[PDB]
């Protein structure tokens, strides 16, 4: 898996790769692992599979009850907060999680790294996976709170890209999607081989 | 150390079509070098439109399916109305992630029709991560068949090609073809394979005999 | 790998600690703060386990508050490193362990600055001076060669400044910023980042 | 007042709850029970309140062990309940000790059970009277009977519910030491349509059961033309 | 049980047209001991259904406490209702998942023989919770050495006659003896037909032994 | 350990060795493994000694009980389901070889295996303990159906004696009791009361 | 009147009042009928409606794919009942793979509903139901009540004006067991009209209909669905 | 038992809680117990109704406690009552002491009491405690300190008081006589004494009829001390000796 | 004094009946079911110009298909309607899909005659719920009203009114519903209705008014949008 996201003057863009694997088997090459937990708020999922997909569909759930029992939308901190605590009581029991928390909320873009050990943490950019160090790489190289738009996503895409290369538990599509005031939008979804072609 | 699994093998198959879906699996029941039965399916009617095939440890398919049902007919219950195929591949995933710290050692392929008449499959891991396929094969001699049905079905690696529709016919000749080539390699696949296709007018039943070595 | 300091003086106590939050081969942040207030003259410095330094610190904080909350006055240095001490150690042979490492600082109107040294056994210890971490290593004997009682804030900055740049020097890992604060009389201030 | 609560002596040292729980069994139609020679026969007098219920609805006699059977009287919900706590017992007594419950132990521990439900306010004592019979070759033929306070004793006749009196009397004629449970049946019915007040209440379906040498220990409802045979004697010998 | 103590071998069943034949020996073993030589390793559960148990003998023994309490239970209530074999069997696979999903499994590979509306029926349950149908069924050694000449003659006939059932059993167990250094030469051989259940034994095999001279 | 007993024809012959060991150290040369757990029903104890001691304690409980309720003498079957029971019941924590024999009004003479595990069989006789490995063969051999109390008694100091010599973990005294509806006869061969078969010299 | 306000108070006649007022919650309800052929169990109810614009209450209730139930009394307690029934039902096929039997059922019914007349601070069920059934033994028609007692019927009327439909019901029981399916339900309905005031008629905003047998699994006509059955009440 | 229950923790008609108020009276009755605060410390003064001729006299006090090294209180009221909240206070101040290392705040540890007398008017079903007690000590947030709590969970501080027998009467004494931020230890003994004398009008005082602890700081150091009878019947001569002179 | 769960002569629970009076005591709340959608319209009932209006709310959104408006005890309310929020969750987390509005009326009906004294946890429900409730939303079987009280009896209603002039209010509802009714004049309709049954003059601050269409989710009304619908009224 790679996944990464980054705040930057527009909001906040996040991106992953759409492969998912047992041990060394290909499983899927068309997993979704942005989730959408609300309008304005989005997860990535990195590690166990089913881990990812429960305790963020569960996190949905959460946010959701927040938001009709204090009659607001949750703000980025609170949810990033309320998923470490519910994974902190199961550390040792081998959960498996890195996710991003990337909304937009009354403090302006927000991006939250969390993940199964117990780290939650705050910060302009993260990459999280197997792939990781090879999207840090490229994403650190090119990174500037100034980019323009459609820059950031060509940014996003090539470091998400360059990931599946080197990284064999990579691959498939990359999918990117663009966390703006108003909510976020799903920008592209481009098969790598596609861009393959296109990056030669 | 007693332990509480044991792997008695079987290949599970489901493809969506436009208006169909096929599950299929052969009826091979193992354990170690030997064969428990050959008169074993690994597929089970959940409602008039959904079908789900299990593979794996058998105990556990067992209770798992019958899990299923009882939670199928408490939703009618209380809902008053069936189980959607959608809403079983949602709880399934609740039930298998239940057990996450012991799980249900089964491999898992929903076929059935959508909302809208539409074929639909749902793919599983043991412990409840799954999503929406066009095709999928499962269990012992699921990374030969699945390659094959990349290729075939979603016409992978093959340049100038028309990417039509799966008709019911082609896809019941992928089906036995991939079946007969699983029961050339894989130990564990053989002896008669299963065939279910779920339509509007309901579910009907081939079955095609396998080699019994 | 994370490091702690504090020096106390005869009015202040400085306090610091790196700034990188660090996962397998890579620095995942370089803003990282590891330094909890407590109430207007604590601050409490955690590191440790994940989940379990942010979980225990935020235990405490919230428990101080609530006591300047319910009883219109603070906890003293001392009486809140004493009720740090008996959590850690009460959760110790528990189901639920804390695996955290600390310095709690403070500056009490009676008292004077107070520097308090915990691991995560809970043994507590006031110190002229003290650090966590394998930064420490290579940074006690600089203090024990340099610290005097009587030892100025603006001495203390430059022998903290000494401290860091040995961890520059000789330490294998990448530290380049630290997050430095000082508590006296007027509270907690910051200080700017020291930076390589 | 001093009748409220099964935990309050009266001044008299009475507990009237349970007299009063006595007070339903009394207002019950009649069951009886017979020991003989060889076993022991039940017959109820089992009043049919509405024409659309089936045939053998509301039975007042239970098998409790495969060698046990129990009659009863008073409140039917509480009589069921007590026969499962029979039951319980029984199942519980083979596992534990590996051998069939003694009906002696079996009316004692029951008997027990119903004591417990008359020393609190936290419950009401049950309103039913029931008989146990069983029969082996070891322990021959035995018939015991328990009430709402727990008292359990063993009898050679019994007769529980409105015609109590009248059936002991009936009973008391005959020598049933002596005689065989074939016979007894016959003498059960008889009884039965005796103390029934056809005027007072219209319609009733015998019921009858047996354990003796001839159902070779087991508790057994009594054969259907056996049933008819007897209550064509019990009807022609009213005249 | 974590540890078998006692221990019986394979358990046979076969349908016949009108039935279920199972067999198993007399014999508990105490590791390589053959210890208690006359015991029996097959229970009548009620009038349709018999049951035969490989493995630990005390668990079968708890098995047939259970499930003996269970049917007189049942009896008790004199409703016209009673467990059909495929009833004994679904509970049966189900206490079985349930005591392997505690880690405490009951220590048993058992065969399921019944005939009930006209039907045979014969179901396998294991100490996972593993349980299937078959036409015939050999736990044990026996699913080595018994099951391949009870598979091949029910190919060339998959109908069989009392008889005919009864007298392949007899050549399995004749093997058995021959193979299978846990078993023994006195066996219970249980019938299942509308009759009812028929427990007979003690029975032993004929043996051949003129191999012994055929060295050299 | 060596335990032993036999059915005749009116009662039972139990017997056992006295040796008790930790490792290869004798810590009692004379233990009595026959326990009285009524009037007519003993058990002979093989295993742990803490463990045949509490469970032999408990039984003696429970059946007293139970057989003042219920007025009557004690099954030897219902003294034999109670050890099963519990050495079934706790198989994982005990380790308990029983043998349960005695005399009641309704079976006479029976004898009961516990072996470990918690199964319960009848028996004609039953051998137990880690010396009765070395006695199948004589006891197989020798056994008689319808010996007297007196052959029975024979047999069984025979048996106890041949195992005894052999296995290390058995030795010491042989003590017997015999069980009828007259009573319980216990008696002790020691020394050269004990059955002596020669070393077999060149 | 001392003797009234708890399950556990005896009277001095060897009554319980709380049961007796509990049975009155059923007298009150809404009428419904239960009756049974050889081969089918039928039951059919009046809905009240509370306004002009109101549904009509469910009467009927899916059970098991062999039981259904109708209800009268508190509508709480009947779920309450209905979700223990259930339960019972899933807990038979789940271990032993087969329907569990009707009289059983019921069994279980009057053994749950016992405990509580008998603990102080806990008060009967307020609910009677008919129980329609088919297993083994064919179609079942039982009743239970507030007392924890049931009954096993030929065919039954519980609520408000049922001792009309009891009437009606006696007057023609000797032709059940050998009617079709039609004829039966048709029967039903009858008694069912017998309870209603002179003016009022069966329509299909009020009539709901469930029907077991042989050949059916426990089914529900409401609305639209029960015309084929109430027109030729010729 | 609905029947059999009195309901101690309901309600009635004018939002009172009458087994509260009813403990109240029980108080009313007990011994006279004041409490006087001064510039160098606090005192308790208390009537003895332990005066039988052949009591025996074993512990250093009647009605005074020792709570920690910084506290002392005494009660008025039901006595076997009072044994258990002072078990309850030293506890308390335990807790606090593991936990903080540092002596429990004087306001804090009544507070603590308060909350569990408090719950026992709220819920439960139980009788209240018959309980007022006056809370004497020092800490180092207010140092000297005197307080009052009674049966319903109240309590507040006071630089003088009373509760028991004659509680309205001390009170007025107390309001006309004590000189806010004047008052030495030595002058609200002089005072306790002029009270208690007024107060205990059946009948004339005697230092076998008093108690009296004082708590005072010396050298750092909390002191608790019960005076001797010695003293107290020279306070009681000097009382005496001042009323000589009242007139001219 | 008696039990909370003793039973009168005539077959009903004291406390059941007693809290059904209680709901008399609130202010009127009316649903309406058409094709095109439901509305819930309710009176606040302010009793001084200081408190804040907005601050008065009796009718909740459920789920974004769903709401609910509320008469009787209102602070009884909370913990119904948080049961309601919490199961159309758990039934979203669960199935991905809408709870149904039969189904959640269902769920919290369920908690009705939870109550009692000597069965339950160590500081369970002592009474019944003082409140009634009327569900109205949009699921696959279309628009939906739905009423409960405290009995736990609940029932799909066209139309209905609860609280102190219900009676009133449910005749001028039979008066006026009609099967083909549009969304706009059910709207009409019952705010007309509450300006009869109002002691108070009816305005765009002492009302709350929602709706929920196939089209669009739970939309509570504005200040701006009630005065737009009051001009004709
Ligand atoms: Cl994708
Ligand atoms: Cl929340
Ligand atoms: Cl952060
Ligand atoms: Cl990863
Ligand atoms: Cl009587
Ligand atoms: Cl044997
Ligand atoms: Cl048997
Ligand atoms: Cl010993
Ligand atoms: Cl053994
Ligand atoms: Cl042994
Ligand atoms: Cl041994
Ligand atoms: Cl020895
Ligand atoms: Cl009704
Ligand atoms: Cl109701
Ligand atoms: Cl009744
Ligand atoms: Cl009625
Ligand atoms: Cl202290
Ligand atoms: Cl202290
Ligand atoms: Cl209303
Ligand atoms: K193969
Ligand atoms: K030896
Ligand atoms: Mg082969
Ligand atoms: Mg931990
Ligand atoms: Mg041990």
């Amino acid at each position: 898996t790679t996944t990464l996201a980054f705040k930057f003057r527009h909001g906040v863009i996040v991106a992953a790769d759409s492969r998912a694997t047992a041990g060394a088997y290909i499983a899927s090459q068309t997993v979704k692992k942005v989730i959408e937990i609300n309008p304005y708020l989005l997860g990535t999922m990195a590690g166990g599979a089913a881990d990812c997909s429960f305790w963020e569909r569960l996190l949905a759930r959460q946010c959701r009850i927040y938001e009709l029992r204090n009659k607001e939308r949750i703000s980025v901190a609170a949810a990033s907060k309320l998923l470490a605590n519910m994974v902190y009581q199961y550390k040792g029991m081998g959960l498996s999680m890195g996710t991003m928390i990337c909304g937009w909320d009354k403090r302006g873009p927000g991006l939250y790294y969390v993940d199964s050990e117990g780290n939650r943490i705050s910060g302009a950019t993260f990459s999280v996976g197997s792939g990781s160090v090879y999207a840090y790489g490229v994403m650190d190289r090119g990174y500037s709170y100034d980019l323009e738009v459609e820059q950031a996503y060509d940014l996003a895409r090539r470091a998400i890209y360059q990931a599946t290369y080197r990284d064999a538990y990579s691959g498939g599509a990359v999918n990117l999607y663009h966390v703006r005031e108003d909510g976020w939008i799903r920008v592209s979804s481009d098969n790598v081989a596609d861009l393959h072609e296109k990056y030669s | 150390r007693f332990s509480p699994y044991v792997f008695n093998g079987g290949t599970i198959l489901a493809i969506a079509g436009e208006d169909f879906a096929i599950v299929a699996s052969d009826t091979r029941l193992s354990e170690g070098f030997s064969i428990h039965t050959r008169d074993s399916p690994k597929c089970y009617k959940l409602t008039d439109k959904t079908v789900i095939g299990c593979s794996g440890f058998h105990g556990d398919c067992l209770t798992l399916t019958k899990i299923i049902e009882a939670r199928l007919k408490m939703y009618k219950h209380s809902n008053n109305k069936a189980m959607t195929t959608g809403a079983i591949a949602a709880m399934l995933s609740t039930i298998l992630y239940s057990r996450r710290f012991f799980p249900y050692y089964v491999y898992n392929i929903i076929g059935g029709l959508d909302e809208e008449g539409k074929g639909a499959v749902y793919s599983f891991d043991p412990v409840g991560s799954y999503q929406r396929d066009s095709f999928k094969a499962g269990g012992s001699a699921s990374a030969m068949l699945q390659p094959l049905l990349d290729n075939q079905v979603g016409f992978k690696n093959m340049q100038n090609v028309e990417h039509v529709p799966l008709s019911l016919d082609r896809a019941m000749r992928l089906v036995k073809d991939v079946f007969i080539s699983a029961a050339e390699r894989d130990v564990y696949t053989g002896d008669a394979l299963r065939i279910c296709i779920v339509t509007k007018e309901g579910i009907r039943e081939e079955t095609v005999s396998l080699r019994k070595d | 790998m994370e490091y702690l300091i504090g020096i106390q003086g005869p009015d202040y106590v400085l306090v610091a600690s790196d700034r990188v939050a660090a996962s397998n081969i890579v620095q995942m942040k370089d803003d990282h703060d590891k330094m909890f207030k407590m109430s207007e003259k604590i601050l409490l410095l955690c590191v440790g386990e994940a989940g379990d330094t942010v979980q225990f610190a935020e235990y405490i904080q919230k428990n101080v508050q609530l006591y300047k909350m319910r009883n219109g006055y603070e906890l003293s240095p001392t009486a809140a490193a004493n009720f740090t001490r008996r959590n850690l150690a009460d959760c110790l042979r528990s189901r639920t362990p804390y695996h955290v490492n600390l310095l709690l600082a403070g500056y009490d109107e009676h008292e004077g600055p107070a520097l308090y040294y915990m691991d995560y056994l809970a043994a507590l210890a006031k110190a002229p001076f003290a650090a966590h971490g394998y930064g420490a290593f290579l940074t006690l004997s600089i203090l024990d060669r340099y610290y005097t009682p009587t030892i100025s804030r603006e001495r203390a900055v430059e022998l903290l400044r000494k401290c860091l740049e040995e961890l520059q020097k000789r330490f294998i890992l990448n530290l380049p910023t630290f997050s430095v604060r000082i508590i006296d009389k007027n509270g907690i201030h910051d200080l700017d980042n020291i930076s390589f | 007042g001093y009748d409220l609560s099964a935990s309050t002596f009266s001044p008299d040292g009475r507990v009237f709850q349970v007299e009063y729980a006595m007070k339903a069994v009394e207002n019950s139609s009649t069951a009886i029970g017979i020991r003989c020679k060889d076993g022991v026969v039940f017959g109820v007098e089992k009043l049919v309140l509405s024409k659309l219920y089936e045939e053998g609805s509301n039975k007042r006699l239970f098998n409790v062990d495969r060698h046990v059977g129990m009659a009863v009287a008073g409140l039917l919900a509480d009589a069921r309940s007590l026969a499962d706590i029979a039951r319980e017992e029984a199942s519980n007594f083979r596992s534990n000790f590996g051998y069939n419950i003694p009906l002696k132990h079996l009316a004692d521990r029951v008997a027990m059970y119903v004591h417990a439900y008359t020393l609190y306010s936290a419950v009401r004592p049950f309103g039913c009277s029931f008989m146990l019979g069983s029969y082996s070759v070891n322990d021959g033929a035995q018939l015991y009977m328990i009430d709402p306070s727990g008292v359990s004793y063993g009898y050679w006749g019994c007769a529980i519910g409105k015609a109590r009196q009248a059936a002991k009397t009936e009973i008391e004629k005959l020598q049933m030491k002596e005689m065989t449970c074939r016979d007894i049946v016959k003498e059960v019915a008889k009884i039965i349509y005796i103390v029934h007040d056809e005027v007072k209440d219209k319609a009733f379906e015998l019921e009858l059961s047996w354990v003796g040498e001839l159902t070779n220990g087991r508790h057994e409802i009594v054969p259907k033309d056996i049933r008819e045979e007897a209550e064509k004697y019990a009807k022609e010998s009213l005249k | 049980t974590q540890n078998p103590m006692v221990t019986g071998t394979s358990v046979l069943g076969v349908k016949f047209e009108g039935g279920v034949v199972i067999a198993a020996d007399m014999l508990g073993s105490y590791g390589s001991l053959a210890r208690f030589r006359n015991i029996s390793r097959i229970m009548r559960v009620n009038n349709s259904t018999m049951l035969g148990a490989s493995g630990d003998y005390a668990d079968f023994q708890y098995l047939k406490q259970v499930l003996g309490q269970m049917v007189i239970d049942e009896e008790l209530l004199g409703d016209g209702h009673s467990y059909s074999p495929r009833a004994i069997h679904s509970w049966l696979t189900r206490a079985m998942y349930s005591r392997r999903s505690k880690m405490n499994p009951l220590w048993n590979t058992m065969v399921i023989g019944g005939y009930a509306d006209g039907e045979s029926f014969l179901g396998y349950v294991d100490m996972l919770g593993v349980a299937y149908e078959a036409p015939s069924l050999a736990t044990g050694y026996g699913a080595y050495l018994a099951q391949p000449l009870l598979r091949e003659v029910l190919e060339k006939q998959p109908v069989l006659s009392q008889t005919e059932a009864r007298d392949l059993v007899e050549r399995c167990m004749r093997v058995l003896y021959y193979r299978d250094a846990r078993s023994y030469n006195r066996f219970q051989i249980a019938t299942v037909t509308e009759k009812g259940v028929e427990i007979e034994g003690p029975l032993s095999t004929e043996t051949n032994w003129d191999i012994a001279h055929m060295i050299s | 350990t060596t335990i032993m007993a036999v059915q005749f024809d009116g009662g039972v012959v139990l017997g056992a060795d006295s040796r008790t060991t930790t490792g290869s150290y004798i810590a009692n040369r004379v233990t009595d493994k026959l326990t009285p757990i009524h009037d007519r029903i003993f058990c002979c104890r093989s295993g742990s000694a803490a463990d045949t001691q509490a469970v032999a304690d408990a039984v003696t409980y429970q059946l007293g009980f139970h057989s003042i309720e219920l007025n009557e003498p004690p099954l030897v079957h219902t003294a034999a389901s109670l050890f099963k029971e519990m050495c079934y019941r706790y198989r994982e924590d005990l380790m308990a070889g029983i043998i349960i024999a005695g005399w009641d009004p309704q079976e006479g003479g029976q004898v009961y295996s516990v072996p470990m595990g918690g199964m319960m069989v009848r028996q004609s006789f039953a051998i137990g303990g880690s010396g009765s490995s070395y006695i199948y063969g004589y006891v197989d051999a020798t056994y008689r159906e319808g010996m007297t109390k007196e052959e029975c008694l024979q047999f069984t100091a025979n048996a106890l004696a041949l195992a005894m010599e052999r296995d290390g973990s058995s030795g010491g005294v042989i003590r017997l009791a015999a069980i009828a509806e007259s009573g319980v006869e216990r008696q002790v061969l020691l020394g050269d009361q004990i059955p002596k078969f020669a070393v077999a010299t060149l | 009147n001392q003797y009234d306000n708890d399950v556990t108070v005896w009277s001095p006649q060897g009554r319980i009042h709380q049961i007796e007022y509990a049975m009155e919650a059923v007298k009150q309800g809404s009428a419904t009928v239960g009756l049974k052929s050889k081969t089918h169990a039928v039951l059919v109810a009046l809905k009240r409606a509370q306004s002009e614009l109101a549904a009509h209450q469910k009467k009927i209730l899916h059970v098991d794919n062999h039981i259904g139930i109708s209800i009268a009394g508190l509508t709480a307690d009947a779920r309450l009942l209905c979700n223990f029934m259930r339960q019972e039902c899933l807990d038979s096929r789940f271990v032993f793979d087969r329907p569990l039997p009707v009289s059983r059922l019921v069994s279980l019914i009057g053994s749950k509903t016992q405990i509580p007349t008998q603990r102080y601070g806990r008060r009967p069920y307020g609910v009677g139901l008919l129980i329609a059934g088919y297993d083994d033994m064919g179609p079942h028609i039982f009743q239970t009540c507030p007392s924890a007692n049931y009954f096993d019927c030929r065919a039954m009327s519980i609520g408000a004006r049922s001792q009309s439909a009891r009437t009606y019901l006696e007057r023609h029981m000797s032709e059940f067991m050998e009617c079709n399916l039609n004829e039966l339900v048709k029967h039903g309905l009858r008694a069912l009209r017998e309870t209603l005031p002179a003016e009022q008629d069966l329509t299909t905003k009020n009539v709901s209909i469930g029907i077991v047998g042989k050949d059916l699994e426990f089914t529900i006509y409401d609305d639209d669905d029960v015309s084929p059955f109430l027109e030729g009440l010729e | 038992s609905r029947r059999y229950d009195s309901r101690t923790t309901i309600f009635s008609p004018e939002g009172r809680l009458y087994q509260v108020e009813y403990a109240m009276e029980a108080i009313g009755h007990a011994g006279t117990c004041l409490g006087i605060l001064a510039n160098d410390g606090v005192l308790l003064a208390a009537e003895r109704r332990n005066i039988h001729k052949l009591l025996d006299e074993v512990f250093f006090s009647e009605k005074i406690y020792k709570l920690n090294e910084d506290m002392a209180c005494s009660v008025a009221g039901i006595t076997s009552d009072a044994n258990v909240l002072t078990n309850e206070l030293r506890l308390i101040a335990q807790r606090y002491l593991l936990q903080y290392q540092e002596p429990i705040p004087c306001e804090q540890l009544v507070t603590a009491l308060c909350d569990i007398k408090q719950a026992y008017t709220q819920f439960g079903g139980k009788r209240p405690f018959g309980v007022s007690l006056l809370y004497i000590g020092w800490d180092k947030h207010y140092g000297f300190q005197l307080y009052q709590s009674d049966p319903s969970g109240n309590y507040g501080g006071w630089k003088a008081t009373c509760i028991g027998n004659n509680s309205a009467a001390a009170v007025s004494m107390l309001k006309q006589d004590y000189k806010e931020g004047e008052m030495t230890l030595k002058s609200a003994l002089a005072l306790a004494i002029k009270v208690l004398n007024k107060t205990m009008d059946v009948s004339k005082l005697s230092a076998e009829k008093v108690e009296i602890a004082t708590l005072t700081r010396e050298n750092g150091k909390t002191v608790i001390r019960v005076l001797k009878q010695k003293e107290v019947e020279q306070l009681i001569k000097k009382h005496e000796e001042e009323e000589a002179k009242a007139e001219r | 004094d008696r039990g909370v769960n003793t039973f009168s002569p005539e077959g009903r629970l004291f406390q059941v009946e007693y809290a059904i009076e209680a709901i008399k005591l609130g202010s009127t709340a009316i649903g309406i079911q058409t094709s095109e959608g439901v509305c819930l319209a309710v009176e606040k009932r302010i009793t001084s110009p200081l408190m804040e209006p907005s601050s008065i709310e009796k009718i909740v959104e459920i789920d974004a298909h769903i709401g609910c408006a509320m008469s009787g005890l209102i602070a009884d309310a909370k913990t119904l309607i948080d049961k309601a929020r919490v199961e159309t969750q758990n039934h979203w987390f669960t199935y991905n899909e809408t709870m149904t509005v039969e189904s959640v009326t269902q769920a919290v009906s369920n908690l009705a005659l939870q109550f009692g004294e000597e069965d339950a946890d160590p500081g369970a429900m002592s009474r019944p719920f003082g409140v009634a409730l009327l569900f109205g939303g949009v699921d696959e079987k279309g628009p939906q009203l739905f009423h409960m009280d405290p009995s736990g009896t609940f029932v799909q209603c066209d139309a209905r009114a609860i609280g102190s002039a219900s009676e009133g209010a449910q005749s001028s509802l039979q008066e006026v519903y009609h099967k083909s009714m549009t969304l706009k004049e059910a709207i009409k309709s019952s705010l007309i209705i509450l300006k009869q049954v109002m002691e108070e003059k009816l305005n765009a601050t002492n009302i709350e008014l929602a709706t929920v269409q196939p089209g669009q989710n739970f939309h509570m009304f504005t200040k701006e949008e009630l005065e737009e619908v009051i001009k004709d009224i």
